[PDB]
């Protein structure tokens, strides 16, 4: 039962820092070349750290002299060391084992989310996106300023899915997130069906029913 | 009186593989080290202690001669304080080093078409090296805590793997052929220069 | 090195053939060179290692192939799975770096977006801000123009959009764009519009809204 078990990752402030573990079964970390590969939101994978079994380590020139790799056999866990963070450190880290010619990098944990970011947690503001002022007819809820995510969408308690699109958040230069939630329906059900969008934002235990009507 | 034998290293036909480097122990000789300085060009000539140019001045005990093929990109590797595959798991020098690293490109020698493997290096090894240690060994690396009892498979992987060169890798991936002279001082001095 | 995949993206049918090339910078042996594969959500998985090696437990539709500066991963026969996004990697230096990336994607035929325009509710006005909501639902492909002009005023800089994932259904993608501005400049103009352009549609579609009306 080979595995890769991270944690450590949350929320910090630019200029923080975090340490992330990746506790190892199945395989020992020491005797194993151990990397770092990171991946911001939407974008590809960043090798930024390698750890050799004698002890060398190296780093890609992103997080050279803010981040330290390191691990405890006792403990067969290998750690990241996290200085000085940035707002474009935001990302997934996932720790591995490498094998390079003699086998990839075939062994990859779970991931943890590392948020860097200056702004103090929100809960969302929530307003309609109203139809009217054809056959099919839109409407949503735009969850507008809040810090951090995620956010859960559902529509009429869930009795709602069919045409449903909650779109992926947006990170606004505010450094608050904003967020549509849109359905297609009929347009002859705009009269006779009531919709309302139910937005949960855990972080700020914040909770909203908004009902959305033709204007 | 004798010549050095150093065409017998810097122009041997064939060259070792780095995990399992070849020395030569040069003894009773005079060596001109102005000629090698001259000799060929060598990509690299880096000395440590010692002066390229002032260096037939001098008399030592003994002379090593240790050479090998690596890839270029890991020819800064040869020196002291060093770390990588090839300082940590294949060839170490000291950090008190007093000797010269010489080198060149040998891609018309050491290159195929379709790949040369020939030439090896130790990619896994549990610590690194000691200056001047040579591991030869070929037993299974056992990357796990299960036994691998000489079969490969997971957590078990053969130590050493072929650089594959071919004449057409960038020149960081070409092959290198590097001799390391080192020099002992311990006993009648045995080799001079003139 | 820089590893450059290409295409960007790769639409193809179930049961059809994937060739996803990778690019070197530098011409290198092919025992330096991996495949991976990256689901939604998930950590990436190990296809192929040393250019060509298969690994463990992965389908025999899998095959990597290439040498010097051009790689390739064949997928012979698509499988409902195997649409994902796969990355490249080299391991010549230390640490070494990967590709940014091919997604493999559903074909369909071509499906224009239906397109609605959202003017600022009420209650945002209240605050000081606001935002015009476009919304482009179930097109393909996926590439999209929303263009938002103001009084007829074409405007960059002041819009943000997401996109959904490929539709389980029907493999449509979905749009939203939000153009954000004060509420006194919302007050200086009237004319709102949404202009989108996309393959389906025969000429540019021109959503539009009058403030107070
Ligand atoms: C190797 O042979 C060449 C060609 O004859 C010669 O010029 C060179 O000095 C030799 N190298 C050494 C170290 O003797």
């Amino acid at each position: 039962e080979v595995q890769l078990v991270e944690s450590g990752g949350g929320l910090i402030q630019p200029g923080g820092s975090l340490r992330l573990s990746c506790a190892a079964s199945g395989f020992t970390v020491s005797s194993n070349y151990m990397s770092w590969v990171r991946q911001a939101p939407g974008k590809g994978l960043e090798w930024v750290s390698v750890i050799y079994s004698g002890g060398s380590t190296y780093y890609a020139d992103s997080v050279k002299g803010r981040f330290t790799i390191s691990r405890d056999n006792s403990k067969n866990t290998l750690y990241l060391q996290m200085n000085s963070l940035r707002a474009e450190d935001t990302a997934v880290y996932y720790c591995a084992r490498d094998l390079y010619s003699s086998g990839g990098t075939d062994i990859w944990g779970q991931g943890t989310m590392v948020t860097v970011s200056s702004a103090s947690t929100k809960g969302p503001s929530v307003f309609p996106l109203a139809p009217s002022s054809g056959g099919t007819a839109a409407l949503g809820c735009l969850v507008k300023d809040y810090f951090p995510e995620p956010v859960t969408v559902s529509w009429n308690s869930g009795a709602l899915t069919s045409g449903v699109h909650t779109f992926p958040a947006v990170l606004q230069s505010s450094g608050l997130y904003s967020l549509s939630s849109v359905v297609t329906v009929p347009s002859s059900s705009l009269g006779t069906q009531t919709y309302i969008c139910n937005v949960n934002h855990k972080p700020s235990n914040t909770k909203v029913d908004k009902r959305v009507e033709p204007k | 009186t004798n010549l050095c034998p150093f065409g017998e290293v810097f122009n041997a036909t064939r060259f070792a593989s780095v995990y399992a480097w070849n020395r030569k122990r040069i003894s009773n000789c005079v060596a001109d080290y102005s000629v090698l300085y001259n000799s060929a060009s060598f990509s690299t000539f880096k000395c440590y202690g010692v002066s390229p140019t002032k260096l037939n001045d001098l008399c030592f005990t003994n002379v090593y001669a240790d050479s090998f093929v690596i890839r270029g990109d890991e020819v800064r590797q040869i020196a002291p304080g060093q770390t990588g595959k090839i300082a940590d798991y294949n060839y170490k020098l000291p950090d008190d080093f007093t000797g010269c690293v010489i080198a060149w490109n040998s891609n018309n020698l050491d290159s195929k078409v379709g790949g040369n493997y020939n030439y090896l290096y130790r990619l896994f090894r549990k610590s690194n090296l000691k200056p001047f240690e040579r591991d030869i060994s070929t037993e299974i690396y056992q990357a796990g805590s299960t036994p691998c009892n000489g079969v490969e498979g997971f957590n078990c992987y053969f130590p050493l793997q072929s650089y594959g060169f071919q004449p057409t890798n960038g020149v960081g991936y070409q092959p290198y052929r590097v001799v390391v002279l080192s020099f002992e001082l311990l006993a009648p001095a045995t080799v001079c220069g003139p | 090195i820089v590893l450059t995949q290409s295409p960007g993206t790769l639409s193809l049918s179930p049961g059809e053939r994937a060739t996803l090339s990778c690019r070197a910078s530098q011409s290198v042996s092919s025992s330096y060179l991996a495949w991976y594969q990256q689901k939604p959500g998930q950590a990436p998985r190990l296809l192929i290692y040393g250019a060509s090696s298969r690994a463990t437990g992965i389908p025999d539709r899998f095959s990597g192939s290439g040498s010097g500066t051009d790689f390739t991963l064949t997928i012979s026969r698509l499988e409902p799975e195997d649409f994902a996004v796969y990355y490249c990697q080299q391991y010549g230096s230390s640490p070494g770096t990967f590709g940014q990336g091919t997604k493999v994607e559903i074909k369909r035929t071509v499906a224009a977006p239906s397109v609605f325009i959202f003017p600022p509710s009420d209650e945002q006005l209240k605050s000081g801000t606001a935002s015009v909501v476009c919304l482009l639902n179930n097109f393909y492909p996926r590439e999209a123009k929303v263009q938002w002009k103001v009084d007829n005023a074409l405007q960059s800089g002041n819009s943000q959009e997401s996109v959904t994932e490929q539709d389980s259904k029907d493999s449509t993608y979905s749009l939203s764009s939000t153009l954000t501005l004060s509420k006194a400049d919302y007050e200086k103009h009237k004319v709102y519009a949404c202009e989108v352009t996309h393959q389906g549609l025969s000429s540019p579609v021109t959503k539009s809204f009058n403030r107070g009306e």
